[PDB]
């Protein structure tokens, strides 16, 4: 049978190579069982006439496919659109010998379209593999607004969220822009120092100029770009040591033609033995129909593999991506590029010389340039953090103890000293006690400097979703860590699942539970006087706290929680006084806070014992590089007996 | 000066004769110079040649394109043309009025239609109205389905209700060769509510195979977006009776009304700029030059073509080429196989014509009855502002139809019941897998026949007005001869409470 | 360890072990399949049910918990440090020297040091 295929090129010389390839592939099977022809057209400066010419090419024969290539024109985006749309009307399968834009993969918009070269989006897999190899976890992603940048970012975020790690910071600048120092300035003020670039050549050059002006291209940094950003005028001026990557043998335009014709022949041979010989559309006018077996031909073509291609084994992705093309790692060794390793998209094999980095050093850089000035946020809790006013001399009055050594103190700022009515006022105070001493030991153990301060609301911190919105932002101290106000939390913070979702803790240093305080029938949470509302006994807690979540996390206790929704304190030891004034019947709260005051002052008793047990722990931002050392210090403190000596000092000196 | 391009229809004489003189649409605040264009059987060559000739001949300041339904790859050609000529377009029609998310950077399309996000939000609004909280998803391998598969989950996350979903299934259904695996996959999935995604050329296969595996009875209910049912005029056979879809406003409008609306919006934008006394910008030259390298100060025109309203209808067009925040209605198939309106979505509040879904026509979805008994079942008032009652509480609209001989309708206020018997009912619904709807009774307390006719709960059960009945109901030999009871779950008797001690 | 990990030989009833127990083997090629029951085993069953993974459980041969005789770590800590296993569940406390080479999750049973005397 006479089987006909088509093609479109621009060489007028490699078209001879196309006809030679189709004849040589006809030498593989030529018993007339199927017989192959070949047609061709050239490109034109006008697009509408180009579409009409592809129309007339299509009518010329009973064509089974189309092969389109990139002409000497510099507008590489729209060049294969007039052939794809027109033929896309009749579901005629097409192939792309060389095109990299990531819009042709949207199968809902270009109905029938394939490829033999991976798009610009697939580089994210190579970047992820390199990150896994070199172990750089804190990354910064700088991208553009054009569809290609969004697609690349979406793929990289898909991988990172598949490992549930996320990105340190994502920031994008609109395309065709200049004098954009603001965004690099915004990205400069973080601990993560590896930045990943993807933009056009001119934008790459502009970013290079700005970054070189901002000193951010020297030592301590590593930033690796794609392939579109080390070509042309962008390659002219760039900092030394920029990692990159190039295709296996792309832009040959004649190596892929043999593979295209081979796979087309392999597909058409398998297609022709099917019952439905619809026979491709004939005519560009009047025929307002589709090809009756176009989808079937595309499906068989997709799942047809090749044995020995000049560019390697050929398979197709779910949309026609090249599926395991090679990749070559690059570098900038003093104004001249070089090959450093070959990665096949699954793994990277360094098969070349050593790689130099921007600072000229030879040892591998690590990200997260660790700061030394850390903010700290805490709350007013009696047994742990005492707040006091300072004197006029500038130092809070000294206070010796029976041991023979003084009590450590520090200066804590932040509040108005009057929560209910305060227009605007921040005052300096003094803080001391248990957690402050623990912070003293921690800081002296791991070489750092602290600047303590207090929260702006007074509540511990609890997730909530305000009305007229779909996003929920944490409130109070817990929010302060996420939004960037603080860096660490040295305070009695309990460890619940909801907190553990977005922050990460150290090992616990004090275990406890929840219990009840009563002024000297009251018992645990089983009595009908408690399960049901009655005026004889009234229970309450502190609003916007953990116990609120614990009592809203249980359907079968709804009514009881509702009771708590009626009235509760946004308070402190003030609640202990409200119990003292016979206003409140009983109190339910953490074990240590109640047990200290009960045995400390007078006339108050703890009811029964604990029922729900939990610990106390330091809070730190997600995957911060300090947690391991903090936990190793806490365990060492537990093993020494220092938390024992510290414990008697502050809690066992009572009764 | 504007152009009209009829693409396909039946007898074309009506509109062609109607396009004679600019006395039609003689209410647009500008001088109108219309020109008509006819088009035979459609194909890229015909469209390209026709509109290029019109542009080169007439100095056309805008085009409107009306097309036949069921065409799939027409709008993209229009987008490419408009990008290459930079003259605006507007397709007020059925076929090409399906949104494309990514467009070419320099075009100006102005499609009139909604996306999957807005339709899904309306579908979930109507889904949440009737307590429906479990459903299955079935999607064909039609492309652009991952967008839908993820929009469903995003919108379900957005809402507050639990939204506990059973399963999601991806079928591959087409010509009747590969039609066996989908049968097994459809065989073993069960749910009260289905949300499906397929084209009109594929619903005829999906529903045909569904009617073979027991999934069309009145127990189940279906919801599909507006991509299917393309021929709203004459619905086909094998479709289920009473499936819910959402359609933008003006689904009943006439073709003449549609072209009137298109010319009206274009002229309104033009005259809106004219009030600024700047200009009436001329279009690009022609197709043979490939002109228009950059965007001149003409870019205001396109922008000024967005906010302009008309006749009290918001026509705010998004930067994505589709109109944002319109009014859209819900339709369903009654027992006449012709669509009918159900409820509008004006300003973001759902209206509904039916307070209770009709379920018209083995089975499921049995009705229940109960009345206040103080610990067992408690009837109260709904939320102060919401109306969707507290979690773990069942809506129960009492029937107060005390008179229907000369009474129109009694307003069934949405109360919500909670308690012990309702908890047992919830457990039974979870275990034995049925569906229910409570409604209080208003003829006697429990039942004591007044000389041969029963009343209350037992009366409702005996006269087959309700399948079940739960509450505070005692077992005797007087009524156990008439209805059928369950093994008792509460021990009771007779007791005598005295005053004090 | 009796409160947490209990080993029982399979009964002569039907070959398989009594339900709510897991097959376990004390490796050393020939094997006899005991089955293990306890507290941490219930925790492991729940974990396998929630994290959607599969497991095989085998007892250790050398010293009970761990030590360092000049880098020769025996026990479960050794079996994890030399990459022959992926977890080690049971009566395994936390201290600074262990956590240097083997990671750890959050605690679920809190212990310490205690003195028992005669009443
Ligand atoms: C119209 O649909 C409904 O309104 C409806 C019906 C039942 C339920 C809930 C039920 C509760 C709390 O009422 C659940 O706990 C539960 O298990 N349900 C059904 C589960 C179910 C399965 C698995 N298969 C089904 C087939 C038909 C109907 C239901 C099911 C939820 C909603
Ligand atoms: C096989 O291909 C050749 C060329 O690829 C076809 O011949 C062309 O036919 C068109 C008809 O419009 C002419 O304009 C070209 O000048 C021809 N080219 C050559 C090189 O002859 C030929 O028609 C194809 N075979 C069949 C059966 O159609
Ligand atoms: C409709 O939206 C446009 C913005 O796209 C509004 O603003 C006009 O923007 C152009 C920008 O080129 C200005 O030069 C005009 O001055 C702006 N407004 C006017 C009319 O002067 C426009 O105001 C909006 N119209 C409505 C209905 O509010
Ligand atoms: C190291 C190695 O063999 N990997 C790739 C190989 O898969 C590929 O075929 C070849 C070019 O085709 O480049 C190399
Ligand atoms: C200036 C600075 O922070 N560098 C510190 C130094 O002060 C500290 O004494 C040392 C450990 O003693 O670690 C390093
Ligand atoms: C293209 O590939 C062929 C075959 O590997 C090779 O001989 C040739 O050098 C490559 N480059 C060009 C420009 O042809
Ligand atoms: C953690 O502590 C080790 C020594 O215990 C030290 O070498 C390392 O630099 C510390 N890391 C950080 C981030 O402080």
């Amino acid at each position: 049978k006479i089987v006909n295929i088509g093609a479109v090129l621009s060489t007028r010389k490699h078209e001879q190579m196309f006809r030679e390839a189709v004849n040589q592939a006809n030498k593989r099977h030529g018993s007339w069982k199927i017989q192959l022809n070949a047609t061709s057209v050239t490109h034109k400066p006008n697009a509408i006439q180009m579409a009409l010419s592809v129309c007339e090419d299509l009518i010329s024969s009973q064509v089974y496919a189309i092969l389109v290539s990139h002409p000497p024109t510099p507008n590489d985006h729209f060049t294969p659109t007039p052939v794809s749309y027109t033929a896309g009307f009749y579901r005629i399968p097409v192939l792309g010998l060389t095109t990299r834009m990531s819009i042709y993969s949207d199968k809902s918009i270009h109905l029938s379209f394939l490829r033999t070269v991976p798009p610009y989006s697939h580089q994210s897999s190579v970047w992820f593999e390199m990150m896994r190899v070199y172990s750089w976890n804190h990354i910064i992603l700088l991208v553009s607004d054009d569809h290609e940048g969004r697609a690349a970012q979406k793929r990289l975020e898909t991988l990172l969220e598949e490992r549930e790690s996320k990105a340190e910071k994502v920031l994008q600048f609109d395309p065709g822009t200049k004098n954009v120092t603001a965004l690099l300035m915004e990205a400069k003020e973080l601990e993560a120092r590896v930045i990943i670039l993807s933009a056009s050549e001119d934008d790459a050059a502009t970013v290079y100029r700005a970054a070189a002006m901002l000193n951010m291209t020297g030592s301590g940094y590593v930033w690796l770009v794609g392939e579109r950003e080390i070509s042309g005028n962008a390659l002219r001026y760039a900092p030394d040591g920029i990692l990159g990557l190039q295709l296996i043998n792309g832009k040959n335009e004649s190596a892929h033609i043999s593979d295209a014709v081979g796979v087309v022949a392999q597909a058409v041979h398998e297609l022709l033995e099917k019952e439905n010989i619809t026979d491709p559309p004939r005519g560009c006018v009047g025929n307002t129909n589709i090809w009756k077996t176009g989808p079937l031909f595309k499906r068989v073509l997709m799942s047809s593999k090749y044995a020995d291609g000049v560019t390697g084994r050929v398979e197709f992705n779910e949309d026609g991506d090249r599926k395991f093309a090679n990749y070559s790692i690059m570098n900038l060794q003093n104004r001249k590029l070089v090959q450093v390793g070959i990665y096949n998209g699954t793994h990277v094999i360094p098969n070349d010389r050593k790689i130099i980095w921007p600072g000229g050093e030879t040892e591998k850089p690590r990200g997260y340039q660790m700061s030394t000035r850390l903010k700290i946020v805490t709350i007013h809790q009696e047994p742990f953090v005492y707040v006091k006013p300072t004197l006029s001399d500038g130092t809070c009055k000294e206070e010796f103890t029976v041991n023979g050594d003084p009590v450590k103190k520090v200066i804590c700022t932040g509040p108005n000293d009057t929560s209910p009515g305060s227009p605007r006022h921040t005052v300096p105070q003094c803080c001391y006690g248990f957690c402050i001493d623990l912070l003293i030991k921690l800081a002296r153990t791991m070489n750092f400097t602290y600047e303590v301060h207090l929260v702006a609301d007074g509540k511990f911190g609890t997730q909530e979703r305000v009305n007229n919105s779909n996003k929920k932002e944490w409130n109070g101290m817990m929010g302060e860590l996420l939004s960037g106000q603080a860096d660490m939390i040295v305070a009695p913070l309990t460890i619940n699942n909801e907190r553990a979702q977005y922050i990460e803790f150290s090992k616990p240093f004090k275990y406890q539970g929840l219990t009840i305080l009563v002024k000297k029938r009251i018992t645990g949470i089983n009595d009908p006087r408690l399960r049901n509302p009655s005026d004889k006994f009234i229970y309450a807690t502190v609003k916007q706290s953990s116990v609120d979540i614990y009592f809203r996390r249980q359907v079968e206790l709804s009514t009881m929680y509702r009771h708590m929704e009626k009235h509760n304190y946004e308070s402190a030891a003030e609640a202990i006084q409200a119990v003292r004034d016979n206003k409140l019947h009983a109190f339910i709260w953490d074990s240590a806070v109640l047990e200290f005051e009960a045995s400390q002052k007078c006339d108050l008793v703890t009811t029964g014992e604990l029922f729900f047990r939990s610990g106390f722990g330091i809070g730190m931002r997600k995957d911060s590089p300090w947690k391991q050392n903090v936990s190793l210090s806490i365990l060492k403190s537990h093993e020494n007996g220092f938390m024992e000596d510290l414990d008697k000092t502050w809690v066992r000196y009572q009764e | 000066t504007v152009a009209v391009v009829f693409s396909s229809s039946g007898p074309p004489q009506a509109q062609f004769r109607a396009r004679l003189t600019p006395q039609s649409f003689l209410d647009l605040p500008l001088e109108i110079q219309p020109l008509t264009v006819g088009v035979n059987t459609t194909n890229p060559s015909s469209l390209l040649t026709q509109i290029c000739g019109l542009l080169g001949a007439a100095h056309v300041h805008g085009i409107v394109f009306e097309d036949n339904v069921d065409t799939e790859a027409v709008a993209q050609i229009l987008d490419f043309i408009s990008s290459q000529t930079h003259v605006p377009i507007l397709s007020i029609s059925g076929g090409s009025a399906v949104v494309l998310t990514p467009k070419e950077p320099g075009s100006a399309f102005l499609q009139l239609g909604v996306s999957l996000e807005q339709q899904l939000q309306v579908l979930f609004k109507v889904l949440e109205e009737y307590d429906w909280s479990a459903f299955a998803v079935i999607t064909s391998l039609h492309p652009g389905h991952a967008l839908f598969l993820e929009g469903v989950r995003a919108v379900a996350d957005a809402s507050h209700v639990s939204w506990r979903l059973l399963d999601v299934v991806t079928l591959e259904l087409g010509p009747g060769g590969p039609r066996a695996r989908t049968q097994r996959l459809l065989r073993q999935l069960d749910a009260p509510v289905f949300v499906a995604y397929c084209s009109r050329e594929e619903a005829e296969v999906l529903f045909a195979e569904a009617a073979q595996a027991g999934l069309v009875g009145p127990g189940h209910v279906w919801l599909v977006p507006n991509l299917a049912l393309g021929s709203t005029d004459a619905p086909p056979a094998t479709f289920p009776v009473g499936l819910i879809s959402v359609v933008t406003e003006s689904w009943r409008l006439s073709l003449r009304q549609k072209v009137r609306d298109g010319v009206a919006i274009l002229a309104l934008g033009a005259h809106s700029y004219w009030r600024q006394h700047g200009t009436l910008p001329a279009p690009a030259g022609d197709c043979r030059v490939h002109p228009g390298p950059v965007s001149p100060a003409r870019e205001a025109f396109y922008r000024h073509l967005l906010n302009v309203t008309w006749e009290g209808r918001d026509f705010s067009f998004s930067p994505g080429g589709y109109l944002v925040q319109p009014t859209m209605v819900v339709i369903a198939l009654n027992r006449h196989r012709l669509w009918e309106m159900v409820g509008r979505w004006e300003h973001g509040v759902l209206y509904m014509k039916y307070p209770v879904w009709p379920r018209y026509s083995d089975s499921r979805h049995l009705t229940v009855a109960t009345l206040e008994e103080r610990p067992f079942v408690i009837v109260e008032s709904p939320d102060p502002g919401t109306g969707g009652c507290v979690p773990n509480t069942v809506p129960c609209r009492r029937q107060s139809n005390h008179t229907f001989s000369s009474g129109d309708v009694a307003p069934y206020t949405k109360l919500c019941c909670k308690g012990f018997c309702i908890d047992i009912l919830k457990k039974l619904a979870r275990v034995v897998k049925f569906s229910y709807d409570l409604y209080l009774v208003t003829n006697g307390k429990h039942g004591k026949r007044v000389r041969g006719v029963w009343n209350g709960m037992i009366g409702e059960v005996y006269y087959k007005r309700a399948d079940m009945a739960i509450g505070s109901l005692t077992i005797n030999e007087e009524r156990s001869e008439i209805v059928d009871f369950s093994v008792p779950f509460v021990e009771t008797g007779i007791s005598v409470m005295v005053a004090r001690s």
